[PDB]
């Protein structure tokens, strides 16, 4: 049972009954949210603070997906400098440890025109995105025809694709919130 | 319509903003949308507002130096960059060799330094941020556009199965138009909440940049102590912290009162106002939201403008002597407006929202109010009939026998009952103080008895005025049937001895002069006992003082700004009088000569130019054909004019005599 | 139609060069692509001076890049270009010779008068690009630096109109002024 | 300055100015970019609100509308 | 019935419905009978844990910072975790690491711990839109954890359901007088 | 031509015709519009019995594309009655 409640009038309503009821199986004791259907990542209906209740699925779908791609990138790069790859130049070489490279950056003027960079980008990406979910364009949530040539042509491997995207970005998440923490807790590279 | 006069113009901008008065706005889905769009527009007015001003503080001003010294120091508002100024020698303004500025009287340098700005970095810092705000501002403007839109084709695509489907006609508005989810969230999330949230910017920034020795946040930070701290000569910061706190916390409290998200827990307003004194009303009536958000913002403006300038809150804000001067007489100006407006739209209200009963029926509060309304308005009329002879009598009494040289022959009531009230108000302070207040408690005399019923006098009048335009609104015995006609309307034709300003615009406009007499009233009597304390207690009792000591005495250095001898800082003060001036006169044409005259003289305006050789051979007159301004027209453009005038000559003065 | 605004109500050719569809396309072909290296062109006048990339901050900005990069660099640039010229052609199915299906996804599915103020404004931008990249190459070799450090140094009248403004208000450079502020405009 | 006060004359308060901008070209730069966003997102809107609700939508537009969780329980409770 | 068919109410003996209700608040305030009914559960469990919790630090401790773990008793141990924070649940900013000694413990911890628990399961279940029938007096103190345990005939789960009550309020009664008396006599486990 | 079959005052009142044909001209509805409005504000004195319209259920919508007129009308009447018999019930529960 999809419907919250059967019948023409809410207080003449009857409920299905709970057997009925479709729940999510993240946590069970809810039932599916159903605005997240035809997602990726849907077969575990995970929603129980009710976030998609009030926002568009399209919406923090692209956040989801923006938090997973910049957390994959900032671990993949963490774990690189505290290795101790750096680029070729006086002042990149000169910073020591990876803790203080932001500051050591900012002052150096390079962090400057990345978040340049970065906010341009970003501005584009605004405004694809606002294109997208009102559907001026055909766009899907944090889809910027990157490297389409590499999506498969298949729908059941586009989407295992897709889902392996989410987990990876997911994964990333906590792995470099964890790899942050501890580095600023103790002072040590990535291994710890 | 190519078919046009040049009036076409004016009857648009008339009527820009009254999106209820639009075309093709269907419904209240789309009035109520508009509206949404139309604050969020206006939220991001007021960011950018704020970001400019923040902008030019950082740039063009002298906040880090100011910061060192406030007392002698005088804020920089903006630079000058007016190619008109004289470029053969310095002007006034600059430094001989330096870019000309202008002296900030807004009191925003004691309102960053309190609030924690220690360096042009940080004001940068909310420039950008709070232009940032706007953006997001707009963005959540177009979002809220996009997702109303998304309900309507929903609502198009799906019906439901039985005939009642016309019913979700109602309810597709109802994110913009339920009053008790959004009474809720306003006063527990924006007031309350807000309250404590800037409790814990205060405990986290403010309390340790004034404090020159380092100390951790804790209970300690909250103290009720009371009145001025000597050394800023303004309220604890500490006691501020604490007394957001308490607000929020009881705001918050309160903020749990309707049923906003589920029906299990809340009461609702329906059912309170139906249950209590007020029987019940249009509460889904824009125009009553309005009134009553107006009336409300007056009231609290007019508390500002007081306490402000009374209990100082701003670090070193006393100091500045003409800062206080200002800021007093900005809120005031505003505080009267909103009041005003408040008045005007409870008129459109019952023009346009009420849905009055049968005559007979008495059971909501207009109808009962409009069952005596010639009660209210004849007793009105007593009051302010009985104020206005006798403070003018008594005055006169005054000046009369001052001017044959006997200040002992005046009449001069000694103001018993407020200095019972004060005395009392002392006792309370003083008792706490064994347990300054500077402002909060001031001489009293019996200038100040009869200012104060002056003030009353032309409050009593301004309601007079505003209540006659509202009671008479849906109907007059010289008009009975005025629903039909709109709000603002000419007039209804010479006969039945005339009818000229019958319309409640009309009693509008002319409360409207009113309002400006009254805050004059108000703003002299603050500007007289702040200036001159003892001449004003003296001499305050007849009304060649205020003609003499105030007016003419006080006007020197403004005219004096710019001569033969040459000009100084206070020029472009001494141009503004002038111009404002100008302005008032120009206003009275309109007010005083009506449209026929001004008609023909369009038409024989018109002759010339149709006779002219060139021009008649391209101009045609058939577009936008010339004409004079309507009735209504030229009674607002001369209240414009008029409004313009006497608000704009008063700050020159002001800022003249206090600086 | 595109490219007419609202500015001219019909489309403008004094000298009625594109006589015939052919030559018609093959101008507007040529203006689309001038208009884009234009408008790239502009942006690359303006960011040098913002900010330069690692190992570019030696190199001169403007025509004086021309002598300052190494013939090298400037044969690989030119090579880049080249590859990109003769290795990409025109989307099968395309608006025409102009288009590269480079983010046709944007728009495809629109409607027609979205599509066609989509690509008057690009070629509007770009013709206010190529009147902008002329002026700023003309001013920079003219003046020998930069328009945007020049501008900076010397203001938007600088030793060509200051002349004019030598008397005005915060501009005033005429000898024997009590103040030079000729930096300032 | 020439000061025009009386007050500003006798107690010799003064405007005092900085030797140095306080703001430089890459900031007042970086503030007109975000200027720049705020007027483009300001046409836009000024755009949205003069043309208002195209209830037309609902014949030719992607999609077949949606009504969050949110705003339904709305509508059910009612106002 | 009586508290709208809720178990629990009925007395030892067989045949006779204790149905203790001395206030009347069920008839009182029927509609918060679910409400009631998660509440009632919820303090048994914590309760049920409590109680051990109480016996157990005697017999054992983990050997955790001596700022707390080095408790003398259960009554000053919560004094001991909660640390000496400015004010009660805020984390000290200037000395995250308390060496100034005003730093919350890892009582804060599960306590956020507990919040997040509570947010993600009994406000889900409660208030999301995406779950209308909601909280109700059938499945009221039902998160399904451990359901799939509980005997399958329905007889059975109803005297599963009243043991867990009966010893839920028996824990209520019994870490009360535990707890109290540890604070009067600050003894051992026999007057805990 | 343009003549009214009622005292000037016969108007309807113009909050009472809004979002309507005469949005805003009273004096330009027909007679029996007029009369509706009047017998409209008569009717809506009497608060205390008043059909307050049932809440309508947004799950059960479906699209347009997805029987007789008549036969929906009485089903919708059937629905009303059941809702009109759980409003007594509930309300006569505490009473
Ligand atoms: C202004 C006076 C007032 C009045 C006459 C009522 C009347 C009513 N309210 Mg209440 N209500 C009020 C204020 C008022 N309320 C306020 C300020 C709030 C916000 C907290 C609420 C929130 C509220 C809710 C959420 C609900 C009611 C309900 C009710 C009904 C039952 C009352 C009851 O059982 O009380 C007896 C109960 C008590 C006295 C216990 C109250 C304890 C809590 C903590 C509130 C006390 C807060 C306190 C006054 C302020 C603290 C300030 C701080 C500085 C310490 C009744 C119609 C219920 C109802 O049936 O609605 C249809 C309902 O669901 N009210
Ligand atoms: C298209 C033009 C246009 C524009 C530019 C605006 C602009 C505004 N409207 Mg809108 N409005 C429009 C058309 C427009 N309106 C139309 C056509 C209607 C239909 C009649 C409305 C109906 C309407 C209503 C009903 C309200 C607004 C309000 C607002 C404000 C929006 C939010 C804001 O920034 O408030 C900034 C405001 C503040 C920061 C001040 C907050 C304090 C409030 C105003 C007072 C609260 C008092 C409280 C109720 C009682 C206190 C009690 C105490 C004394 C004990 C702003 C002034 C709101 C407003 O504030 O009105 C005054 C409001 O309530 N508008
Ligand atoms: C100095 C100029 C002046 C004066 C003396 C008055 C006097 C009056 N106006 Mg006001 N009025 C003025 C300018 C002035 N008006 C202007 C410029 C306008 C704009 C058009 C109005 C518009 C206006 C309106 C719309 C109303 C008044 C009302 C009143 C009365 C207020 C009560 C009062 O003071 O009674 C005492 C009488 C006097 C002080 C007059 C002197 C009598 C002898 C000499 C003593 C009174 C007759 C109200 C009214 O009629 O209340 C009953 C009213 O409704 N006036
Ligand atoms: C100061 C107040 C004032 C002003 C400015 C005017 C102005 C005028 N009145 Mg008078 N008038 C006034 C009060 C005033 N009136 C009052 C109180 C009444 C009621 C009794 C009347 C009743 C009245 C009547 C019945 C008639 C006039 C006429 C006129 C016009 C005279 C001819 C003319 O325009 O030449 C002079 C114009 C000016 C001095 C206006 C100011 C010009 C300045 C100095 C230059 C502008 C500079 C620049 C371009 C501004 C650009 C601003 C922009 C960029 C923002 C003129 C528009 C007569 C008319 O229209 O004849 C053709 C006419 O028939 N008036
Ligand atoms: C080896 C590199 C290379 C190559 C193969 C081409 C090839 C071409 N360019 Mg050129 N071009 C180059 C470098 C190169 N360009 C560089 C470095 C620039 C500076 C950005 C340009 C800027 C440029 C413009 C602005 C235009 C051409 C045009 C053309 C075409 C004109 C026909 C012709 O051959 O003459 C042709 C495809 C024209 C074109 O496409 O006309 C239809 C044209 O308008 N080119
Ligand atoms: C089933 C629960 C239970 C049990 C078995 C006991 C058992 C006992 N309590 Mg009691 N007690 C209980 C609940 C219980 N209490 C509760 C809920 C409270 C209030 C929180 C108290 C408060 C209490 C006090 C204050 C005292 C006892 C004491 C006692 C002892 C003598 C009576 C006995 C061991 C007495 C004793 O010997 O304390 C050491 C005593 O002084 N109890
Ligand atoms: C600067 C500080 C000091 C001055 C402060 C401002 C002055 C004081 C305010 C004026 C007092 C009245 C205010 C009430 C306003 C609403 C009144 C109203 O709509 O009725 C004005 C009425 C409305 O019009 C009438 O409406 C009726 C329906 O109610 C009927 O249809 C009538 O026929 C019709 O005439 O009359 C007009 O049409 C007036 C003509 C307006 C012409 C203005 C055109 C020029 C505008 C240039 C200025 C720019 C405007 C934007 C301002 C920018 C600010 C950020
Ligand atoms: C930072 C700290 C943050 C802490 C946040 C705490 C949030 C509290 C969560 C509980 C609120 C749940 C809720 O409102 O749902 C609504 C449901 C109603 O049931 C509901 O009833 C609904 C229908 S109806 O409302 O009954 O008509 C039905 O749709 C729904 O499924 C059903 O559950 O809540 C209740 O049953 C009432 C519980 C009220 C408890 C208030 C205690 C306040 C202190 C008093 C002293
Ligand atoms: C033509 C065109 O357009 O471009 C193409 C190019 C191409 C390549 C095809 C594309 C792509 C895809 C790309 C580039 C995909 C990159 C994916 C990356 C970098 C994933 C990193 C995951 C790291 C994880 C999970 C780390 C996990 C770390 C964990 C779990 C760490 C865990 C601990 O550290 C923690 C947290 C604490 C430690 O104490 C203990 C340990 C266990 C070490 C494009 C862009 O799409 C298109
Ligand atoms: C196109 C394409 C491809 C490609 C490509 C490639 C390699 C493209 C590379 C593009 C590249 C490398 C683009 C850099 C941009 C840098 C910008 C915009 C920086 C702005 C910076 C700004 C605006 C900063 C401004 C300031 O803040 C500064 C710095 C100082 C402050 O005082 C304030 C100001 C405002 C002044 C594929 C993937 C190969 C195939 C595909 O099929 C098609
Ligand atoms: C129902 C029934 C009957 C009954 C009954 C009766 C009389 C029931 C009475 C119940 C009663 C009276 C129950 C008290 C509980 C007290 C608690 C939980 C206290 C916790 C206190 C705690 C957890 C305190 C903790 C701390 O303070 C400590 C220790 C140290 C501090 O540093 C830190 C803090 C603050 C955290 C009858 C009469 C027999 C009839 C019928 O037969 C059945
Ligand atoms: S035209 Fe003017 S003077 Fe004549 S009745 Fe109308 S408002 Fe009065």
């Amino acid at each position: 049972a999809t419907k919250l409640s059967e019948g023409p009038f809410i207080e003449t309503e009857t409920y299905p009954a709970p057997k009925e009821m479709e729940m999510s199986a993240a946590v069970p004791f809810l039932r599916y949210p159903q605005v997240l259907k035809g997602w990726v990542g849907e077969e575990k209906g995970f929603d129980p603070l009710g976030v998609t209740d009030a926002l568009p699925v399209y919406w923090v779908r692209e956040a989801e997906l923006k938090h997973g791609r910049v957390c994959m990138l900032a671990t993949v790069g963490w774990i690189a400098t505290d290795l101790g790859m750096r680029f070729p130049g006086d002042q990149f070489q000169s910073v020591q440890t990876t803790l203080e490279a932001h500051d050591k950056m900012v002052e150096a003027g390079l962090m400057a025109p990345f978040l340049g960079a970065v906010g341009t980008f970003e501005l584009y990406s605004l405004w694809l995105f606002f294109k997208g979910w009102e559907m001026e364009v055909n766009r899907d949530a944090g889809d910027f025809f990157l490297g389409k040539q590499f999506l498969p042509k298949e729908p059941a491997k586009e989407k295992d694709m897709r889902l392996k995207e989410l987990e990876n970005g997911r994964l990333a998440m906590f792995a470099f919130s964890g790899i942050v923490t501890q580095a600023a807790m103790t002072g040590q590279a990535w291994p710890f | 319509n190519g078919r046009c006069a040049t009036s076409r113009y004016l009857q648009v901008m008339g009527s820009i903003h009254d999106i209820e008065s639009y075309f093709a706005l269907d419904n209240t889905l789309s009035l109520n949308l508009q509206i949404f769009t139309a604050h969020w527009g206006h939220l991001a007015i007021i960011l950018m507002w704020i970001s400019g001003n923040l902008y030019h503080i950082a740039s063009n001003a002298n906040y880090s130096l100011w910061i060192k010294n406030p007392i002698p120091s005088m804020p920089i508002a903006h630079n000058i960059w007016d190619p008109h100024f004289t470029s053969s020698t310095s002007t006034p303004y600059s430094h001989t060799t330096t870019a000309a500025v202008l002296i900030a009287y807004s009191g925003i340098y004691n309102q960053l330094y309190t609030s924690g700005f220690s360096t042009v970095n940080q004001i940068y810092k909310a420039t950008f941020a709070f232009s940032c705000l706007a953006v997001i501002s707009i963005l959540l403007a177009k979002i809220h556009i996009r997702t109303h839109s998304e309900v309507l084709h929903n609502s198009a695509t799906h019906a439901s199965q039985i005939p009642s489907f016309f019913q979700l006609l109602y309810f597709l508005d109802v994110g913009i138009s339920s009053i008790n989810i959004r009474l809720n969230f306003h006063t527990g999330v924006l007031v309350g909440f807000f309250s404590i949230a800037y409790t814990g910017h205060l405990l986290d920034v403010a309390i340790p940049a004034s404090r020159a020795p380092l100390s951790h946040t804790s209970l300690s930070y909250l103290t009720f102590f009371g009145g001025l701290k000597s050394d800023t000569a303004s309220l604890y910061l500490t006691d501020i912290a604490h007394h957001h706190l308490a607000i929020g916390v009881i705001f918050v409290y309160i903020g749990h009162l309707y049923s906003s998200c589920s029906t299990a827990l809340g009461t609702y307003i329906r059912d309170m106002l139906y249950t209590s004194a007020i029987y019940m009303f249009q509460i889904k009536s824009l125009h009553l939201a309005l009134s009553l958000a107006l009336a409300g913002c007056a009231v609290l403006t007019s508390a500002t403008a007081q306490h402000i300038y009374s209990l100082t809150p701003y670090f070193y804000l006393s100091y500045d002597y003409v800062t206080s001067v200002t800021l007093y007489v900005h809120h005031s100006y505003i505080a009267s407006f909103l009041a005003i407006a408040s008045h005007a739209h409870a008129a459109i209200t019952l023009v346009r929202d009420w849905v009055a009963p049968l005559e007979l029926e008495s059971s909501c509060t207009i109808a009962r109010i409009h069952t005596h309304k010639a009660a209210i308005i004849s007793h009105l009329s007593w009051v302010s009939l009985w104020l206005g002879f006798h403070t003018l009598a008594i005055y006169s009494h005054n000046d009369t026998n001052m001017a044959f040289g006997s200040p002992s022959k005046q009449i001069l009531i000694e103001p018993t009952n407020a200095q019972l009230i004060q005395e009392s108000s002392g006792k309370a302070l003083y008792s706490f103080a064994i347990n300054s207040f500077g402002s909060f408690i001031y001489p009293i005399g019996p200038g100040d008895l009869y200012v104060h019923h002056a003030i009353a006098l032309g409050l009593h009048v301004t309601v007079l005025i505003l209540l006659k335009g509202a009671l008479e609104a849906r109907g007059s015995k010289l008009m009975p049937d005025k629903m039909e006609h709109s709000f603002g309307f000419s007039c209804d034709g010479p006969g039945r001895g005339g009818t000229c300003d019958i319309s409640a615009w009309d009693c509008f406009y002319l409360a409207m002069f009113w309002m400006l007499n009254t805050n004059a009233w108000i703003d002299f009597y603050f500007h007289y006992k702040y200036l001159a304390p003892r001449q004003f207690s003296e001499s305050s009792t007849y009304l060649e003082s205020w003609f003499r000591d105030y007016l003419w005495f006080n006007s020197a250095p403004l005219i004096r700004a710019y001569s033969a001898l040459g000009t100084n800082d206070l020029s472009v003060q001494a141009w503004f009088f002038l111009l404002t001036h100008l302005a008032w006169a120009t206003g009275f044409m309109f007010l005083i000569s009506w449209r026929g005259y001004w008609q023909e003289l369009i038409d024989i305006i018109l002759y010339m130019h149709l006779k002219t050789p060139i021009l008649i051979d391209l101009w045609n007159g058939g577009v936008y054909t010339p004409l004079a301004l309507s009735i209504v027209q030229a009674r607002f453009i001369g209240l414009v004019h008029f409004t313009a005038g006497l608000i704009l000559t008063y700050p020159p003065f002001i800022i003249s005599t206090t600086s | 139609a595109v490219g007419v605004c609202l500015p001219l109500t019909d489309k403008f050719d004094p000298l009625n060069l594109a006589s015939t569809d052919e030559k018609l396309e093959r101008y507007t072909q040529v203006e689309i692509k001038h208009g884009r290296v234009a408008m790239i062109a502009v942006v690359g006048y303006i960011m040098p001076e913002i900010f330069r990339f690692p190992g570019c901050e030696s190199f001169q900005h403007g025509l004086a890049a021309l002598e300052s990069i190494p013939l090298e660099g400037w044969v690989q640039l030119a090579a880049l270009v080249g590859a990109h010229e003769v290795l990409v052609k025109p989307r099968a199915g395309g608006l025409g010779t102009s288009d590269f299906g480079l983010g046709t996804e944007l728009l495809d599915g629109i409607e027609e008068p979205e599509l066609e103020r989509k690509l008057t404004a690009e070629r509007n931008n770009g013709r206010l690009a190529m009147v902008a990249i002329m002026g700023l190459m003309v001013q920079d070799g003219m003046f020998g630096e930069p328009p945007l450090s020049y501008m900076s140094k010397n203001g938007w009248w600088g030793e060509g109109v200051q002349y004019f403004v030598q008397h005005l208000n915060n501009c005033q450079s005429f000898s024997g002024s009590f103040v030079d502020n000729a930096g300032v405009c | 300055r020439v000061p025009g006060g009386k007050r500003t004359k006798e107690l010799g308060l003064v405007v005092p100015i900085p030797e140095e901008d306080g703001l430089t070209d890459g900031q007042i730069a970086a503030l007109f970019v975000v200027a720049l966003v705020v007027l483009i997102a300001a046409v836009d809107l000024a755009r949205s609100l003069y043309f208002g609700l195209q209830p037309n939508k609902f014949k030719t537009a992607k999609g077949k509308g949606s009504i969050t969780p949110f705003m339904k329980r709305l509508i059910e409770n009612g106002f | 019935p009586f508290a709208g068919g809720l178990i629990g109410g009925e007395s030892a003996f067989a045949g006779q419905d204790f149905n203790f209700d001395p206030l009347g608040l069920a008839t009182k305030c029927e509609k918060f009978l679910p409400w009631f009914r998660e509440a009632e559960l919820k303090h048994g469990r914590i309760a049920m844990l409590a109680w051990v919790g109480l016996v157990a630090p005697e017999f054992v401790r983990i050997p955790g910072p001596e700022q707390c773990y080095g408790a003398k008793t259960v009554v000053e141990a919560h004094n001991a975790c909660a640390g000496d924070p400015y004010f009660p649940f805020i984390i000290d900013a200037t000395d995250f690491y308390g060496k100034d000694g005003h730093q919350v413990g890892p009582l804060f911890q599960v306590f956020a711990f507990c919040g997040a628990v509570e947010m993600l399961t009994t406000f889900a279940k409660t208030a999301n839109v995406s779950n209308k029938p909601g909280l109700t007096l059938a499945n009221a103190g039902d998160y399904r954890l451990g359901a799939n345990f509980l005997p399958e005939d329905e007889a059975k789960a109803k005297e599963m359901k009243l043991k867990e009550l009966k010893n839920g309020r028996l824990a209520m009664l019994a870490f009360g007088g535990a707890i109290t008396q540890a604070t009067l006599t600050g003894n051992g486990f026999p007057w805990l | 031509v343009n003549g009214r079959p009622f005292t000037i005052r016969g108007n309807p009142q113009q909050s009472e015709l809004k979002w309507t044909k005469y949005h805003m001209k009273s004096y330009e509805a027909d007679p029996l519009t007029t009369l509706f409005i009047k017998a409209r504000v008569m009717a809506f004195q009497d608060i205390p019995n008043l059909f307050a319209l049932p809440q309508p259920n947004m799950e059960e919508m479906v699209p347009v594309e997805e029987y007789t007129k008549q036969e929906y009308t009485t089903r919708l009447m059937e629905a009303l009655k059941r809702v009109q018999d759980d409003r007594k019930a509930k309300e006569a529960k505490s009473l």
